[PDB]
């Protein structure tokens, strides 16, 4: 179990870490999270008191380094940092440990539901979405545009989600047109599985990164991709059986998970009554249909 | 984006230009089977692709063969529609090829845009106007060559016959809505209205009769009235 040591807390936020969250006042001796489950990615997240404004926050892997978060007075906000001092690292997260300064991740024993919603989540196909090769944990906020919103306005800056666009070269055969706008199998198992993703993992693994940052940080352009990524599956007739079921176990955890007051901004109703009632896989997600169908009824 | 009646004019600038009504690619009668349920039967039908500003008409006869054996006619004759209008564009030199096609049904948009994906540059937009291009089939020399075909076929006709040398583009397409939407309404009558006097002929090379310019104001005139008169018939004013 890993620990990310805060140097302070000298304004007022609330953090998140993954699923949970909490408030840290101005200046309150709060000195960093403690307990954090090895084996997954996770993302320590921060929202200011004095202007929600800009959710931000850092994906990160503990087996990949030792990471501390500090606040930048110049910068405005709370930065993660990587400590190559080891005997330094171990011997500031030893003292705040000692004075009971740190927060305990609060898995429930029981409680699958972080590794359910990154089970395909690596790091290192983060950091190729997120490119800012220098450092081993990669920045998301609530304003970074993607690739594809951009080409419709920093590079660097920028989310570099696989692009999908229904009405494109790339997703129709000359010769196919009807039969490939109306059955999208070419693309996704040609065009997208075979050719750019290499596999079913790979794919998933964006659709979730792709949700946890619309999600957490708001990130309007990840929500457009998360729900391309669904529609590109559900308006194909022709989908390995492992593949549905896998998205139906994605997805009935991604809905599981949503805050209920942010279901009218973060759920497309045109997708998710299509994907569930009118496309070719309307049949095959019997997990989401049925949450949704309990939890968000309004938006069918 | 959409053309309707504000930017009415701009179909006759000097920006090529085609509408593309698809309501006369799938026709059928409807009719009982011997054990008492229902079918369909194909008839010939046409693509009707207009430039507005030239009246040059590209009317695309889309035989009943083209249905053999397939499913979701109603779906399919949208695709193959795009697929017709995109073969065209590509049949045309490039300094003839349409800047815009307007569509004047909107289900038509995505199947288009898809079949032109090859040209970013031609702009497929819908229209707000309810136009009686669904009424070609009452132009009895276009009915004609569609029944007649054997075999798919592209006949290319001016469906201004030779307005153009009198009257200006606004004013022809003008006159031909006006006896479209009379022939839409009551056929029977616009073509008594159009036939009725023995002595004005339809020239070998036209679609419609050798009216003068005195003439036509009177057809004009008789087919107004017929609409209005239709209209009354039609909601009890
Ligand atoms: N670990 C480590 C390294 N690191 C920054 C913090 N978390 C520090 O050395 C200091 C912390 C607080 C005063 S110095």
């Amino acid at each position: 179990m890993n620990t990310v040591p805060f140097t302070s807390a000298p304004i007022e936020v609330t953090i998140g870490i993954d699923q949970y969250s909490f408030n840290v006042k101005e200046n309150q001796p709060f000195h960093g999270i403690k307990d954090i489950p090895i084996g997954h990615v996770h993302v320590i997240h921060f929202q200011h008191a004095d202007n929600s404004s800009m959710r931000y926050g850092y994906w990160f892997d503990c087996r990949m380094g030792n990471f501390y978060i500090q606040y930048d007075p110049k910068d405005g906000l709370y930065k993660m940092m990587e400590e190559r001092d080891g005997a330094k690292f171990e011997n500031i997260v030893h003292n705040f440990k000692e004075r009971q300064m740190m927060v305990s991740y609060p898995k429930i024993d029981e409680d699958d539901t972080w590794y359910n919603l990154t089970e395909f989540v690596q790091m290192d196909k983060i950091r190729k979405i997120v490119r800012k090769d220098e450092n081993q944990f990669s920045y998301v906020d609530s304003s970074m545009t993607t690739v594809q919103e951009n080409e419709l306005s920093d590079p660097a800056h920028s989310l570099n989600y696989t692009v999908i666009n229904f009405k494109s070269r790339e997703a129709i055969r000359p010769g196919h047109e009807m039969e490939d706008f109306l059955d999208k199998s070419y693309y996704l198992n040609t065009v997208m599985l075979q050719g750019i993703f290499k596999n079913s993992s790979n794919y998933f693994g964006e659709l979730q990164f792709a949700f946890l940052n619309a999600m957490f940080f708001g990130n309007y352009g990840s929500s457009l991709q998360w729900h391309a990524m669904i529609e590109l599956i559900c308006s194909s007739a022709t989908v390995p059986k492992h593949m549905l079921d896998k998205l139906d176990e994605i997805l009935y955890y991604q809905i599981k998970t949503l805050p209920e007051q942010y279901s009218d901004i973060l759920l497309n109703e045109r997708v998710w009554n299509i994907c569930l009632y009118s496309s070719f896989q309307k049949n095959s997600l019997h997990n989401t249909e049925k949450i949704m169908e309990n939890k968000y009824p309004e938006l069918l | 984006g959409a053309m309707n009646s504000s930017n009415y004019a701009e179909l006759f600038n000097n920006d090529i230009k085609l509408f593309v009504d698809d309501t006369n690619v799938y026709r059928v009668t409807v009719h009982k089977t011997f054990e008492g349920n229902v079918a369909t039967k194909a008839i010939n039908g046409c693509i009707f692709t207009l430039n507005p500003k030239t009246g040059h008409l590209f009317l695309k006869i889309i035989h009943t063969s083209v249905w053999a054996g397939q499913k979701r006619l109603s779906q399919l004759a949208k695709w193959k529609t795009a697929e017709e209008v995109s073969a065209l564009v590509r049949s045309l030199p490039k300094e003839e090829q349409p800047k815009q096609i307007i569509v004047t049904r909107k289900a038509m948009l995505d199947p288009l845009e898809v079949h032109m994906l090859d040209f970013p540059n031609i702009a497929i937009r819908p229209t707000e106007l309810r136009l009686p291009f669904s009424a070609a089939m009452s132009i009895d020399k276009l009915s004609d060559v569609v029944m007649k075909a054997t075999e798919p076929q592209m006949v290319l006709f001016n469906i201004y016959d030779d307005w153009l040398d009198r009257i200006s583009s606004y004013t022809a397409f003008s006159r031909l809505t006006l006896l479209l939407r009379a022939l839409k309404t009551n056929e029977e009558s616009a073509k008594m209205i159009l036939l009725s006097d023995p002595t004005i002929t339809i020239k070998s090379y036209h679609l419609w009769p050798s009216f003068t310019d005195e003439q036509w104001i009177t057809i004009e005139s008789q087919m107004r009235d017929l609409i209005l008169t239709e209209y009354g018939r039609k909601y009890n004013v």
